[PDB]
């Protein structure tokens, strides 16, 4: 219907009155479009934070609050906090079709730099149990959200030959690069040693998945 | 109050009759409409209707209409959105708009469908214990390289789904086209000893809450 | 150009203009117009007068 080309985000660093503007390409993302200033996470608060982009609906902490501030249905990020961080797409469920807002991602100050945990286990008794020797290496809670893991098979800087899983936020909004020095037991078993070189901005971390032999 | 949250992403292969069961909370689903919006995590409330449950005529909305039959029950407060004969389009978080008299505006913490099927391969988690050479780290590397569980839902854990010490779980990574979640569950070296260290993976592929010690 | 989904139909929607651009005298064949004003006594041109013939 009224294609809601949402403005991408609600800018906020300190807790302040932002507006998760969510433009509509066709028209104003409005109550007829039923933009509803939704602050939809995947599971959490995946509902109309606004009410037809006019008043604070279900998923708002007054941060996805309903407000058509322009053609942009601003999911009003009033006092936007770290918990207010959500894709506050004023999701139009218009009268003809959805035509929902893509995203107006509210966000505040977050992502503290935590210690990249040296959760690096080598091709252990169960790690090397498979015919393919696999280390189980991580850099949990890495300072930045990015930790380009190089399992370093025998300290070999094994960015390759290692199932370096994405450095996802482990526990403190901080990356966890689940590296895995991986080969067919010809390299990863011979290089049973592994230093999961995963840390903030691809920092080489001595996460000692250093398997004996 | 609009908690018409669709049933979780249900793996009912394309052509099956999924159910985006948006079981509405108290949101006047009888006295106000409960639309169904089969929508992605950030696609926008693509309503299947401006469903006037209060009104006589539900202003059908094409965006989620089509194989996502909105089984909205006004009295029962459940926009069940039964994706009857669901084609490969249910795999999206079916937000359910409170289409009050056909004003499809709300949503909920909606689940989804999943018009696909995944083989139930091994739910094992390779529970590699703390750092092989070191084994003395601030977080004991109780690492569960979850085996290749063809169903992605590897449920990685540090101790048999208990105390979950700093679980650095690969997102069921498809390193083997399956739920190969390298759950480097960095339970504290004491947490592994103080609590259990049975590195859990309740991988729905061969669904079983694993308890592999690490 | 505002429009509301409460009536997807245009039927109940009761569109009603109002005007006062120029000014005309009311009548029975005229509803109670919003403007009860403009008592501008504009001449009638001709006048019944007693002539001779």
């Amino acid at each position: 219907e009224i294609v809601m080309t949402q403005s991408p985000a609600t800018l906020s660093v300190s807790p302040g009155e932002r507006a998760t503007l969510s433009c509509r390409a066709s028209q104003s993302v409005a109550t007829n479009v039923a933009w509803y200033q939704q602050k939809p996470g995947q599971a959490p608060r995946l509902l109309i934070y606004g009410a037809s982009t006019r008043a604070t609906g279900i998923p708002a902490r007054f941060s996805g609050s309903g407000s058509g501030t322009e053609f942009t249905l601003t999911i009003s990020s009033l006092q936007s906090e770290d918990f207010a961080v959500y894709y506050c797409q004023q999701c139009n469920d218009w009268l003809t079709f959805g035509q929902g807002t893509k995203v107006e991602i509210k966000r505040t100050v977050a992502a503290p730099s935590v210690f990249i945990f040296p959760p690096s286990d080598e091709q252990l008794k169960s790690g090397t149990a498979s015919v393919v020797c696999l280390l189980n290496n991580f850099y949990p809670r890495e300072a930045k959200v990015q930790w380009k893991v190089d399992n370093a098979l025998q300290s070999g800087n094994s960015q390759e030959s290692v199932t370096e899983q994405d450095s996802k936020d482990s526990t403190y909004s901080l990356s966890s690069t689940l590296t895995l020095s991986k080969a067919d037991y010809e390299k990863h078993k011979v290089y049973a040693c592994e230093v999961t070189h995963q840390g903030l901005s691809s920092p080489v971390t001595k996460s000692f998945n250093r398997g004996e032999c | 109050q609009v908690q018409l949250v669709e049933s979780g992403g249900g793996v009912v292969q394309p052509g099956r009759s999924l159910r985006l069961s948006c079981a509405a909370s108290g949101f006047t689903f009888s006295n106000y409409g409960i639309h169904w919006v089969r929508q992605a995590p950030g696609k926008g409330l693509e309503w299947v209707a401006v469903i006037s449950y209060d009104g006589r005529h539900k202003y059908i909305a094409d965006p989620v209409k089509g194989r996502f039959t909105i089984s909205r029950d006004n009295s029962k407060n459940m926009l069940y959105l039964q994706m009857n004969s669901l084609r490969t389009e249910d795999t999206a978080v079916y937000y359910c708009a409170k289409d009050t008299s056909g004003w499809y505006e709300f949503f909920d913490s909606w689940g989804q469908g999943i018009p696909v099927t995944v083989s139930s391969a091994s739910p094992t988690s390779p529970k590699v214990f703390p750092l092989s050479l070191c084994s003395t780290q601030p977080d004991g590397n109780v690492v569960i390289a979850c085996l290749v569980q063809g169903f992605f839902p590897q449920e990685p854990l540090s101790v048999t789904w208990s105390e979950s010490g700093q679980g650095v779980t690969a997102r069921n990574f498809p390193p083997s086209q399956d739920a190969s979640g390298d759950l480097y569950t960095t339970s504290s070296q004491l947490t592994l000893p103080a609590t259990q260290c049975l590195a859990g993976k309740s991988v729905t592929c061969h669904v079983k809450h694993y308890t592999n010690p690490s | 150009s505002d429009h509301t989904t409460t009536c997807t139909d245009v039927k109940q929607c009761r569109a009603y203009l109002i005007d006062n651009k120029k000014w005309v005298y009311n009548s029975g064949r005229l509803p109670r117009g919003e403007g009860d004003t403009f008592k501008g006594k504009l001449h009638v041109p001709f006048v019944p007068v007693k002539a001779k013939c």
